[PDB]
This record gives C-alpha cells, structure tokens and sequence, in this order.
C-alpha cells in the first residue's frame, strides 16, 4: 500500500468488468488504468462468491503499478447472503425485516475478521450488528 | 406567376432556381405554367423507364 | 529536357496552435525567398540549386481545423510552429494527431524566443512527453528573451548570427559562445547518435569511433524524418529576424519531395472497387484532388487542386470521377515567385487553382477521362453546433438561400437545412467562431440582413387524464338538406413512444349505431385535429381514442358531417383531459481532461442536464447527461471556455419527455398571447 492520495476503496464486482462507468465508482481527479486491474483479480475472483461485493483499494505505487488491497466480503452483503434478504435500507424500527441469531454471524466473523480489523473475531460481531439495522435488520438470539 | 410542379414527388427546398415551361393544367384556376423536371434543380425523377424525355430521366443503366 | 526536378518540390504546410506566429514566419520566408503560395529557395548561403516551395498556411483555430485536415491530406511535409513560452498546447495535440493520421513527415519550429519565459529545451521536452514524439534538436538558442542573439547549428558546430541591419538577409558563422560549448557538444552527440540509428552501417561507424560526415548525418536524419521516426527541432524569432532562413534550409534538407512520398491510393471506376495507385510522374495518366473551393468576387469559383500524376492544360475537359461529370478545366494560374504566371502545363506535384468549375466540390477527384480513378475520399466530421437564421426581408429571404449555399459548397463542415416543423433555416458548423465567420461573410460579401436565433424546440401536446363519454354532435339540418353526425368517444393517454404512430384508434361500435362507411371519416376527423392541438396549436401525440357510441340519420348523415362531429368531440374531450405541453431531451456526451471535468458539469447543472454517469477515458472523463435542446445551444464556445479548448461533445435526440410544469406553462402562456 501507499499514502492516502492514491486511495479509493472500491470494486463492487469483477464480472461487471470496467471499474470506471457507474458500476465501478470513483476514477476522478486521480488518474490510472482500468483493464490493468481485474487481471490480478482474475486469479483471485473464483474464491469469492457473487452477490458479495468485496472492498479493495486502487493503491497506485510511485512507479505506475497498481494492485488491490484484499479485505473479505463484509457485514452488509453477508446479511443479504446468510439470511437471504437484500438491502432495503431505512427501516429498522417500522416493520419487521429479519432477526438474526447470535452464532449466525460468529461462524462468518472468522471470515469477517480478515475483512474488519480492530482486534479479534468476537470483537467485530457488534459492527455486523451495525449496518444490519441500517439495512433494516433486528438481531436477537 | 404561379407555376405547376410535374412528376409525382419533387426535390424542393423553397429557394431553388427552377425552370418554367408553358401549359395550363385546366384544374387549378390561376396556374398556367409548367416546370421542367429535367433542368437545373429537378433531376431525373423516381422510378421511370418510359417517356424518359419528359421528366428528364436519363436512360437506365443497361 | 531536365528543367527543375520534381525532387526539388517542397509541398509544405505551416501549422500551429492559435496565436504562435506562422504567417509572419511565412511573410519572412517570402521576403528572404524574393516573393496557397509558391516560393523559390536557394538556401540562406545560396548553397542549393533553386527549390520550388509550395506553402499552404493552415488555420490555427479548432473551428477551422477542417481546412487543416484537407491541407495535411493533400500536403507532403509540415512545419509545426510552437511558442517558446506556451510550448505544446491542447490545440497542438489535435493538429499533431491529424498529421499522424496522414503520416505527414514533419519538422518543428520553436518561435517567440524573444518573449519573456521563452525556453527551447522545455518545449523539446513537452514535444516528447505530451505528443509522444522523438524530438531531435538541429539547433540550440543563443540566449533567451531580450538576450536572444542567434542559434547554434548542431550539424556544423557553429553559431549563426543574423545581421539585424538588413532584417536577417545576411548571416555570419561564428564560434560557439564559451558558456554554450559544453551544452552544444552534449546535443551534438545526441544528434549524431540519432543519425547513427538510421542504418546498421552508420551505427557500426559511430560505435567504431569514426566521425560521420555532414552529408551522412544529413542523409540519415532525412531518412528517419521521412519514416516519421523523429521530429527535427529548429528555433529562432522574427522582428529581429532569426531561425526562419535556417528553418527553410531544414525544409530543403529534411522534408519530402513528391517523389519521396508513397504513391496516392485510389479506386478504379470499374464497379468492383479495384485498388489502384498513381505515382508522382508527368508520364502517368492525369490525376488531381480538389481540396479547396474559394468564392472570388471577380472570377467566380476558384477550385484549388493538387496534381499527383500526369499533366493537364488550362482548358482541358477532364472527368470528375467522384461526381461522374466531364469538367472542362478553366483558367489556371501559378504564383511564380511574386507574379501569377498563368500555367498551361500543370505537372505532377504542382498546386494550382481552376476558374469556373461548376460541379466540383472539396474532396472530388479530377482525372483523365480515358483512365478514371477515385482518389481516397475525405471524411467530414458532423457539425457540433446549430443556430437558427431568419431573413429580415423577402429580398434577404432568397439571397440568404443563395449565400448559405455558396458557404456550404466551399466549407462542407457547414450544413444548412430548413427545419420542417418551425420552417426556420438552421445553420450548423464546427464551432460558434466558425458560425460567426460564416454569418459575417453572409452579411458582408453577400450582405444578407439576417437575425441569428436558437433552433425552435419542437413542442408537442398530450393529455394526462382519461376522459370518457365525450359527445360530439354536428346536427346542422339547415340550408337545403340537413347534415347530421353524432359520435361518443373515450380519450386516454398512451405511454410516451409506446406506439410508433403516436396515435391509437379503437372502433368499439356495437349495434350499427354508426354505419361502417362513416367510421373512417370519424378517424380522419380526429387525425386532422391531432395536427393542431387545442392548447397551443402543436401536434398532439401519445393518445388513444375509443369510438364506442354514436348515431346517424338515414337522409342527413354525411361522411364529413361525422368528421365534424369527431372534431367537436375531440376539442371538448381534450380540454377536459388536462392537456400538457411536451419537450424533447438530448443525450449529451462530453470528452474532457480529468482536471477540466468539474467545470463541464457545473455549467451542465445550470443547463438542467441530468448527469446519467461518466466513463473515465484516456483523455480524462466521458461524462453523459440528459440535457433539453433549449439549453444545448451555445455550448461549443462555453465548453471551449471552461476546458481551455481540449473538450469535444456530441449530442443526439433521446426521447419526448414531459417539460417541467414551470417551463411548459410559461410557453403555453406566451403562445396564447
Ligand atoms: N516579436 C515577435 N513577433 C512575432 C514573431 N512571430 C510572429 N510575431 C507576431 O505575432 C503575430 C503572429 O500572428 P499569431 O496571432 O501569433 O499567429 P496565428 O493566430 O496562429 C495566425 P492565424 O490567424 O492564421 O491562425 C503577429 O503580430 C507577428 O508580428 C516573432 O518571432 N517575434
């Protein structure tokens, strides 16, 4: 990685291809290639399941080369994956969207502790509790 | 004067140097002059192989 | 009889970004030589046999880069003029790409070395970094700004000092200034290394430590320029008069003759598109390209043409293969130095003008009737801006058509049509400064008094509410016999563009209440009313009508009586149906540098442009926006202002959306007034 001047964390997908049009955001007042991105991700795509946008960064070095910063499928889209109900954001308190057990996140928190980095696997569970209610979820065992 | 347009579809754009010939149509009172569809702004008219001299079309390809 | 070889001909363009000094450099050329213009050059030291230089001075503005394209295509070599202060400009990159498209072997002249901030080596580095070129300095500037005295010739390793007292007509070779000897030796080695790369034999001599002769250096650098591998860079400044003379020597030494350029490609007029070539020889069949038409007040149409092969005489019926029109050549002159020697022998390589050709346009091939050929065609870009032009009087009306016709003939990138809806004459061009010049010529050369406005937005009409049971009863039983007609219709909106006809008619008549013979007359009565809407008199679109109820009278019922009833029913129903005024929206695409991106959208937002998205490209960003036609006027010059002249937009008609309530209502009121 490098300084936060060649920092945009991005890439909703790899099969939608070009990360320059709407699908892939950013690529503004920065300057870098676009097809020069997904080829290293092509040796990296087939471990991630689709429907799970992974955050990676366009970190450009001082010598024009750029690869990505791998951080695993996160909190938000796994509750659209492991529960089975998508984004719907805005309503945590209006009508019931879905309740999630305690251990349903802990089994994928070991996968998500390679995505989230504060300290630990258990410690990142209460921030999977975060964006779920912003998507509209409720959580109780 | 008021002229008359021959053929069945023209190539006109309202400021076009077109040529006038005699002849009353007997069907529009006040229109006494024909135009020539072979001269100076009206080319060989569409879809015609007979009496080509009238309406100014050249002989077809073969 | 070997007179002046075609290998002594230099057909050259002078090309530069707007405001760089290229015709003043050409006026200097004419002064030194002795004088499209023909000149003769023997070298600054008179070291050469007389060479014929045909100069095309190409426009600096991007609104007239269409003329530059025509020139580049018809020319052999080019002199690219750069400002020593400004360096490579956005407009220079455009001209550079055009010269690359046509593979024109070219050299470089860094002018304006007498101004503040002049830096030769900075411009050399910008040619490398911005244009992706391989610049090889032939010269170094001695001093800069007010201290600019002369140039070092890196081939001869001598300073060139021009005499200020004779406006640079004489010069002396001096020893290199002591402060520049190290820098001159460095760039001389870089020049020799660049010469050695032209062939394995010269590379072996150079690596062997053998000194290359001046003739080998010049021959090697010439070969690579002809291959477009390198660009030779010269410098100098007029007023005190420097560089031009030595740049003209570099034109002789390094730029192509007509025989050094590949044969011109064409197609035989055999109906099979058979490829053919024309070599630069007097013994080949006649072939020429018409590349400029100029309207002259005294002689009429001047058609400028460049002969590639064979010979023609003033007064020779040739064949315009492109337009299949036998065109007898008119009076043909030639700018022999200062005089205009009328030539009855236009040989290969020559540039001349013919008087009074009728059916010749820019890009037409003129050839021998017994050896027909079509030389490659010029693609003309689509116009990027349009304006409405209205004549003040009826005398101006006919005169406007004539004037605009002449301007469209000499300049293909200029288009003129009558808009069928507004009946306005629309003119379109390659930028607004382009259209400004066109309008100036129309209201001066032809002196046609016209108002310049904006293309009228094509306003449409529709309803936003189903209305049922709308009675229309034309019951006129008076004046001899009566005329009875009675229909009941439902009116409803369609989804915009859901029907290619913009109109649906449903016959749901049950019980023969209306004879089947009158139903087409009802539909026709509605369709005539659709042409002139009851709100503001615009065409009505996106509407369905269901005729389901009606009545006739055995003696008084008429076809047109039912058509009158249909119109009544329609006019009453339409007023109840909440009628609205529509609008067109235009899909706009803007290509801009990444740093200029922001400004583009700031203005587009004020122009009600709904930015759909963006496609960051190599130049910068390809922004896409939905912008009303009304707000898409005068954008060419506005964009040129925000982006410092490095942006290009396109626009297409998207769909017939709904005009914002405010906009629609405002126009409805104005139309009613
Ligand atoms: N002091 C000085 N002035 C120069 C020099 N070369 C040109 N000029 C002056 O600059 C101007 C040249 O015209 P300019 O506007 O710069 O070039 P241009 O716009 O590309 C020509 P066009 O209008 O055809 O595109 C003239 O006023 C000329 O006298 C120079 O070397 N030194």
């Amino acid at each position: 990685a490098k300084k936060v001047q060649a920092y945009v964390k991005l890439q909703v997908a790899a099969g939608m291809a070009n990360p320059s049009p709407p699908v892939g955001p950013a690529l503004g007042q920065q300057g870098v290639n676009i097809m020069e991105f997904c080829k290293a991700f092509n040796a990296k795509t087939d471990s991630i399941e689709k429907g799970l946008p992974i955050p990676v960064v366009i970190t450009v070095y001082a010598d024009r080369s750029f690869t990505f910063v791998t951080k695993t499928p996160p909190a938000a889209v796994l509750l659209k994956k492991a529960a089975g109900i998508k984004s719907g954001s805005g309503k945590p308190n209006k009508d019931k969207v879905g309740k999630i057990s305690r251990a349903q996140l802990q089994e994928i928190a070991q996968t998500k502790a390679a995505d989230m980095t504060g300290a630990d696997i258990e410690a990142m569970t209460r921030s999977i509790e975060g964006t779920a209610r912003s998507m509209g979820l409720v959580v109780e065992d | 004067v008021t002229s008359y347009i021959g053929g069945e579809g023209h190539n006109l754009q309202e400021h076009s140097v077109i040529l006038i010939r005699g002849g009353r149509v007997k069907d529009l009172p006040g229109v006494r002059y024909h135009t020539v569809r072979g001269a100076l702004d009206c080319s060989g008219v569409k879809d015609r192989k007979q009496a080509r001299s009238k309406y100014g079309v050249k002989r077809p390809k073969a | 009889a070997r007179t002046t070889p075609i290998a002594r001909y230099r057909n050259i363009g002078i090309s530069a970004h707007i405001d760089a000094g290229k015709t003043t450099t050409t006026e200097r050329i004419l002064f030194y030589t002795g004088v499209a213009t023909t000149a003769f050059w023997s070298g600054m030291a008179k070291q050469y046999e007389p060479h014929r230089i045909n100069i095309i001075d190409t426009p600096g503005h991007v609104d007239f880069t269409i003329e530059v394209e025509r020139s580049m295509r018809v020319l052999d070599g080019a002199v690219m003029v750069y400002c020593a202060v400004g360096g490579v400009q956005p407009q220079s990159e455009t001209v550079w790409r055009q010269a690359n498209k046509y593979k024109v072997p070219r050299i470089a002249f860094v002018n304006k070395m007498d101004r503040m901030g002049a830096n030769f080596l900075k411009v050399v580095n910008q040619i490398k970094t911005r244009l992706g070129a391989n610049p090889v300095p032939l010269q170094l500037a001695i001093g800069a700004e007010e201290h600019f005295t002369g140039v070092v010739d890196l081939v001869k390793m001598k300073a060139i000092n021009w005499n200020d007292a004779d406006q640079g007509v004489t010069f002396e070779y001096e020893d290199i200034p002591a402060d520049m000897v190290e820098l001159a030796n460095e760039w001389h080695q870089n020049l020799i290394e660049s010469a050695a790369e032209a062939s394995e034999e010269l590379m072996e001599k150079y690596l062997g430590g053998e000194e290359l002769t001046e003739a080998e250096i010049k021959g090697a650098l010439r070969q690579r320029v002809l291959n477009n591998e390198i660009i030779l860079v010269t410098c100098g400044s007029a007023f005190k008069n420097k560089g031009v003379q030595a740049m003209l020597d570099a034109v002789i030494d390094y730029l192509p003759s007509p025989v050094d350029v590949p044969a011109i490609n064409g197609i035989l007029d055999d109906g099979k598109d058979t490829p053919a070539e024309r070599h630069a020889s007097d013994d080949e069949p006649f072939s020429a390209l018409a590349f400029k038409i100029a309207t002259d007040p005294f002689v009429g149409n001047l058609t400028f043409f460049r002969v590639y092969s064979g010979v023609v005489n003033s007064g020779d019926t040739v064949l315009n293969s492109v337009k299949a029109a036998r065109e007898r050549f008119g009076r043909i002159v030639q700018m022999h130095a200062n005089k205009r020697e009328e030539i009855k022998e236009v040989r290969a390589g020559d540039i001349a003008a013919a008087i009074g050709l009728k059916d010749v346009t820019t890009g037409d091939t003129l050839c021998d009737p017994d050896a027909p050929i079509i030389l490659e065609r010029m693609e003309f870009p689509e116009p990027v801006i349009s304006i409405a032009v209205e004549p003040k009087t009826k005398a101006d009306q006919e005169k406007m058509g004539l004037a605009l016709g002449r301007l469209a003939k000499e300049d293909p990138s200029f288009r003129v049509w009558t808009d069928e809806e507004s009946n306005q004459t629309i003119i379109a061009g390659m930028g607004e400064l382009h259209l400004d010049i066109i309008v100036d010529r129309m209201k001066r050369e032809f002196n046609v008094e016209a108002n310049v406005g904006k293309p009228q937005v094509a306003y449409r009409e529709t309803i936003r509410q189903k209305v049922t049971d709308v009675e229309g009863k034309h019951a006129k039983q008076s004046g001899g016999r009566g005329q009875y007609g009675h229909v009941v219709i439902d009116m409803y909106p369609l989804e915009p563009g859901s029907n290619p006809k913009g109109y649906e008619f449903i016959n749901d008549i049950k019980g023969g209440v209306i004879p089947g013979e009158y139903i087409p007359a009802v539909d026709k009565g509605i369709q005539e009313q659709l042409k002139a809407g009851p709100l503001a008199g615009y065409p009505v679109v996106d509407m369905g009508i269901r005729l389901h109820f009606g009545s006739y009278h055995d003696v008084d019922s008429s076809e047109l009586a039912f058509k009158l009833a249909a119109s009544i029913a329609f006019k009453e129903g339409f007023k109840k149906a909440k009628p609205v005024l529509l609008e067109p929206i235009m899909k706009v695409e803007v290509e801009t540098p990444e740093e200029n991106t922001g400004d583009v959208i700031g203005d587009l937002s004020r122009r009600r442009g709904m930015l759909k998205g963006q496609e960051s490209e190599v130049t910068g960003v390809k922004i896409h926006a939905e912008v009303p036609l009304s707000e898409m006027f005068g954008y060419a010059t506005q964009l040129r202002s925000l982006t410092k002249g490095r942006a290009s937009y396109t626009m297409e008609f998207l769909k017939y959306d709904e005009a914002p309530s405010n906009v629609a209502q405002a126009v409805i009121e104005a139309r009613g007034k």
